[PDB]
């Protein structure tokens, strides 16, 4: 329609100067649609570059208590008998229910480690649900 | 006329004229596998400040920005189809392009989820005729086709002057989308609440042009 | 009052941990009379073939059972600035239910 | 509130394999 | 533009010229704002700011250009590579 | 010949709904017969679970 130099930078300052020139007598409707609303960021062309040297990604992981939780019991016991149903939103399988009664008895006032997680164990035990592990 | 002109820059004063706010929830967004995204190395260079945290090589896109800027996206397009505007949907994918293509067929748009030729949009002088009302919005619920290649109605859109409101996630280039939103674009269930949103956007501009031109036929 | 890290704690993907040797339930939603593309759950699906056995039980919407291997399962390349996604879980499949 | 990420040691991760005869003279 | 014949070379030029248009902030229209010292390929092109009273020390094609903008009062200079396009 | 028709109006909008991308008519009877093949699946489904030219 207008200009068009889209590696220079974003359409609506090129918009607004071929409208504030002289040569285009007609204001778009999609200019107005977002002067009326504007957005975060300007869509501004920027060349993409490749990292090297010491230059990482600043991007953060996402860990917890649980995680070790469930890595301890998945190493000492394994898989549990029940199948992940992941179409249910609040599915709780075995390790929740396992890392749920670690922490509720954690809440309590204990320092040792294999007393809670032996305790947790004779818990589920004796209360119905048989985890069929390995010899 | 002014007061054909008037009208329409009525609703621009407010906010949220078509209330976009109770057409998604901060709790519906989670069970529709939104969050989720591809693996460490696949990542593109401009999508940092986008995504909350990793878990075990899986980024995972944060909601609060995103239903920041999903909102300023459907507002946008609000606004294109409520002034007669004509919408198109460019998504080369090979998995619901039968779903596309129907949602504008019911709701009177323009799909294209087909192949993309050459010298369509730009050169529309000696392909479809003389002179050629170019789609003055593209929706891009699929930037990248079936090459991981932005495509490059994205690249044309620009040159032409013309908007683009594309679903950006976390391997494309959302530097010419005027509006980029970061989320899940590949999962079956997730497609289908995009595709759904932008058929409750029509209902809504469209559909509520009813609404004002009793107001100017009033008169004659 | 809800927030967002409390979506994702409580997520069964944060509940499963890892990706390796998991029983997984899915469904069935499309088959191309060679394959069953198992939709367990997550960003992507399963893949696998017709086995011998129970060959006309496996239809769509069939709940089965998997091993649930890598999600996505991407590596890179030698002369690659990225590695390619093939959109697969591949799984083991156990039994019926 | 509290249930913001905290980048600690990263688990699950097993033991790295060793050699047949690292562990002997 | 780039054609076999003189006059079809000058019609395609003109008619990728129309299309490709650009826009340059000018102070009082006669001279730019402030100065940039920046170099394209091996073009190292210097230009400086001059008031109202001062002629047109440019290259030819520059002040050519330099009319067509806008710009009447413009002092630059250029080194190294002398090419046209660049 | 056939002389091709006009697609738009003065509005400018088409009045097909797969015009912006070159051909239409191909296009849609792609869509009709891809509608018609899924409907033959489902039926096909629904009856396993139920149980000269050229
Ligand atoms: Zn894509
Ligand atoms: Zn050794």
């Amino acid at each position: 329609a207008g200009s068009r130099l889209e590696t220079v930078g974003s359409i609506f300052s090129r918009t607004r100067d071929l409208v504030r020139a002289g040569v285009l007598k007609e204001k778009p409707l999609w200019f107005d649609v977002y002067d009326a609303f504007p957005p975060l960021r300007e869509p501004v062309f920027q060349r993409p570059r490749v990292r090297y040297g010491k230059a990482k990604a600043p991007i953060q992981d996402i860990w917890y208590h649980e995680d070790r939780i469930r890595a301890k019991f998945y190493s000492v016991y394994g898989s549990g008998q029940r199948a992940f149903d992941l179409f249910n939103p609040n599915f709780k399988s075995t390790c929740q229910r396992f890392v749920e009664k670690y922490t509720e008895l954690q809440k309590l006032g204990e320092t040792d480690e294999e007393k809670l997680f032996v305790e947790t164990g004779k818990a589920l035990l004796a209360e119905g649900v048989i985890l069929r592990r390995v010899g | 006329t002014d007061f054909n002109d008037k009208i329409l820059n009525e609703p621009l004063k407010h906010s949220d004229f078509f209330n976009v706010k109770e057409l998604f929830s901060v709790r519906s967004l989670f069970d529709a596998r939104v969050h989720l995204g591809h693996k460490a190395g696949c990542r593109h260079r401009f999508m940092e400040p986008y995504i909350f945290g990793s878990r075990l090589d899986h980024d995972i896109i944060d909601l609060e920005q995103t239903a920041t800027h999903l909102q300023l996206a459907l507002n946008f397009t609000a606004h294109m189809a409520y002034r007669k505007g004509i919408i198109l949907f460019i998504s080369r994918n090979r998995q619901f392009s039968y779903l596309i293509e129907n949602m504008a067929r019911d709701c009177g748009e323009y799909a294209h989820t087909r192949y993309f030729r050459g010298g369509m949009l730009t050169n529309a002088r000696l392909l479809f005729g003389p002179t050629v009302r170019l789609p003055d919005l593209i929706i891009f619920l699929h930037t990248l086709n079936n090459i991981f290649e932005p495509h490059v109605a994205v690249r044309d859109a620009a040159k032409m002057n013309i908007p683009t409101v594309g679903i950006v996630d976390t391997n494309c280039n959302p530097c010419l989308i005027t509006y980029p939103v970061p989320g899940n674009d590949d999962s079956p269930l997730a497609v289908h609440l995009y595709c759904r949103l932008f058929q409750t956007a029509i209902t809504r501009a469209k559909e509520k042009r009813q609404q004002v031109e009793a107001l100017y036929r009033l008169q004659g | 009052v809800e927030s967002f890290a409390s979506m994702l704690r409580h997520s069964p993907l944060t509940q499963m941990g890892p990706a390796k040797d998991k029983l997984v339930i899915g469904r069935i939603f499309h088959i191309v009379e060679n394959d069953l593309y198992i939709d367990f759950g997550g960003k992507f699906h399963c893949v696998c073939r017709r086995p011998e056995v129970d060959g006309e039980k496996y239809q769509k919407g069939t709940r089965v059972r998997l091993r649930l291997l890598d999600l996505e399962l991407t590596s890179r390349f030698l002369g690659a600035t990225t590695d390619t996604t093939v959109l697969e879980a591949n799984a083991v499949l156990l039994g019926i239910q | 509130n509290e249930d913001l990420p905290i980048s600690m040691e990263n688990p699950y991760k097993e033991p790295l394999k060793k050699c047949i005869l690292c562990g002997k003279h | 533009g780039k054609a076999t014949d003189r006059m079809d070379a000058f019609r395609k030029a003109k008619n990728r010229a129309v299309h490709h248009l650009h826009y340059i902030e000018r102070y009082e229209d006669h001279t730019i704002f402030h100065d940039i010292s920046l170099r394209f390929k091996r073009t190292h092109i210097k230009m400086k700011k001059q008031p109202k009273g001062y002629g047109l020390r440019c290259h030819r094609a520059i002040i050519t250009i330099c009319r067509l903008i806008g710009i009447k009062d413009m002092y630059a200079k250029v080194s190294g590579s002398i090419n046209m396009l660049s | 010949p056939r002389q091709r028709a006009i697609q738009w109006g003065e509005d400018g909008r088409p009045f097909h709904y797969l015009f912006y991308t070159g051909k239409q008519s191909y296009y849609s009877l792609m869509h009709d017969v891809y509608g018609m093949l899924l409907n033959l699946e489902k039926h096909q489904s629904h009856l396993q679970a139920k149980s000269g030219s050229r």
